[PDB]
């Protein structure tokens, strides 16, 4: 008996338009007859409800004004069984980042990160926070992180073992003092190969 | 091709290059010459400094021998505004291992700072950002030595598409454990 | 109206992450002489207000666009108590609105 659900928007996501995904948190849960509608920090209209693909609800729109706050409510008929005050723009999702790629530089001793930030080319919500995650390809190994603003970072050879091949992921976070919100996606992972010392 | 810079928020300077003359004016008073011309041997103008003013609308008129109209503007001096650099910056290690880098504020608003820094053994420069007056650089190794540099960046939301950062101040060369000397 | 008690540090921001990149977005680096300047926040805010939200000939539709809405939404938020076409006049009048945020930013409280 718990309709208790999450959101996240995503802005910009397959041109000027963004996106509102919901779901529930439990996924058996009877959702007969269960629709999403959000109203309010509209620009045109008063509400809209969610388009509804297997377990997820979305609504892909340019009606977000992104100032102010919407009520997102689980209803049944005409019935609300909850609902949740919350703004689009305090719920943003970045997109994840993509062409990770690892280079080792034998002359500077390291490894050269470099992948691609789709938000710099984005119209809002331009900088975001990265977090790069290595560590060896076979085994059980916490994931060394690296935290970063831009778009390349080395790591020098001495902090890895020799030949060896690593995994290598980078996902991205709003990091902005209007647009807040969670970590993307991961990257999907690359994998590179480590010389002898 | 005429160019506009507002020097730090305290003068406008404009430059050409026939005998060009600048007329100009704050608001909708009366138009005025140009205060100081530069001039060529031969008496032929090259430029003009005027006095910025931090609010009102610049208008300015260049005009041929003759009277010609051959530029003009009108727009707040800041919409050219390009800052001076930060006058001295300081590095101190914390006992983090991070370096907090510091600089005296400018006298206006609206500036973000960028800092960047790089081993002083031609590599790439790392930067961050942040507002006045100081900003956190982690990593660094404490017996290698390291370059920084900082320019002030005016906001774009702030005053315009036309402003641009000042230069980057000389380099101030860290030594985390080792003397100066050995920089 | 009298602008003097909005919360200008929401606006900023809204204006800042928002509107500001509405406005250049319309632009497409159209620019014109600017007109009117304001030298206080509230000062600015109400010419703001009243470039963006009432129309003029050559460009009624443009307390309609995107940019306009936001604007009217903020004042509203943060504010207590506030209430053919040629595209070379709509994009004049934009940047007009855009300068007159220049100044707004500039100003004092
Ligand atoms: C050129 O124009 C400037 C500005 O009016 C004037 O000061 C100067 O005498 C002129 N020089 C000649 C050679 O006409």
């Amino acid at each position: 008996d718990d309709h208790s659900f999450w959101c996240h928007s995503q802005l910009e996501v397959d041109g000027s338009q963004h996106l509102l995904t919901c779901a529930f948190n439990d996924s058996d849960i009877n959702t007969a007859n269960l629709e999403f509608q959000i109203c309010g920090a509209l620009l045109r209209v008063k509400c809209l409800t969610l388009n509804k693909l297997q377990d997820i609800y979305f609504i892909k729109t340019s009606e977000f004004l992104l100032i102010g706050s919407s009520n997102i409510c689980v209803k049944l008929g005409q019935k609300n069984l909850t609902c949740k005050n919350m703004a689009i723009n305090t719920i943003v999702k970045a997109e994840a980042p993509s062409d990770l790629k690892v280079v080792y530089r034998k002359e500077a001793n390291d490894f050269l990160v470099t992948f691609n930030a789709p938000h710099l080319k984005k119209k809002y919500l331009k900088k975001v926070k990265h977090d790069v995650a290595y560590r060896p390809a076979r085994g059980e190994s916490n994931w060394t992180h690296v935290s970063l603003f831009h778009t390349r970072t080395t790591i020098p050879q001495r902090k890895l073992r020799p030949k060896a091949m690593y995994e290598i992921k980078v996902r991205s976070i709003p990091h902005n003092d209007y647009f807040k919100g969670f970590w993307s996606e991961w990257s999907p992972s690359s994998t590179f190969e480590t010389p002898e010392p | 091709d005429v160019t506009v810079v507002c020097h730090d928020l305290e003068t406008v300077e404009v430059t050409w290059g026939a005998n060009l003359s600048l007329e100009f004016r704050y608001g909708t008073g009366a138009l005025q010459p140009c205060p100081r011309y530069f001039l060529s041997g031969a008496g032929v103008t090259s430029g003009c400094i005027l006095p910025a003013a931090r609010a009102g609308l610049l208008e300015l008129a260049l005009r041929d021998g003759g009277g010609a109209m051959v530029f003009k503007a009108r727009q707040r001096a800041s919409a050219w505004l390009k800052p001076r650099p930060p006058w001295q910056v300081t590095l101190l290690w914390t006992p983090d291992g991070d370096v907090t880098v510091s600089w005296p504020a400018h006298s206006y608003l609206g500036l973000d700072y960028e800092v960047q820094h790089r081993e002083s053994n031609e590599d790439a420069w790392q930067t961050t950002s942040g507002p006045c007056c100081d900003l956190t650089v982690g990593g660094l190794d404490p017996v290698r030595c390291y370059d920084f540099r900082v320019r002030a960046s005016p906001r774009a939301a702030h005053y315009g598409l036309e402003a641009q950062p000042s230069e980057w101040t000389a380099v101030t060369r860290l030594s985390g454990a080792a003397s100066a000397a050995s920089c | 109206y009298n602008f003097s008690n909005c919360n200008f540090t929401s606006i900023t921001k809204i204006y800042c992450n928002i509107i500001f990149h509405d406005l250049t977005g319309d632009l497409k680096g159209a620019k014109f002489e600017q007109i009117e300047d304001c030298e206080s926040k509230p000062a600015c805010l109400l010419k703001i207000e009243y470039y963006t939200l009432n129309p003029i000939p050559g460009c009624p539709s443009l307390p309609d666009k995107t940019f306009a809405r936001r604007t009217r939404e903020a004042l509203n938020d943060h504010c207590p108590g506030y209430p053919q076409e040629v595209q070379n006049i709509c994009l004049q009048q934009t940047s007009q609105i855009l300068r007159l945020w220049y100044s707004f930013m500039q100003s004092p409280e």
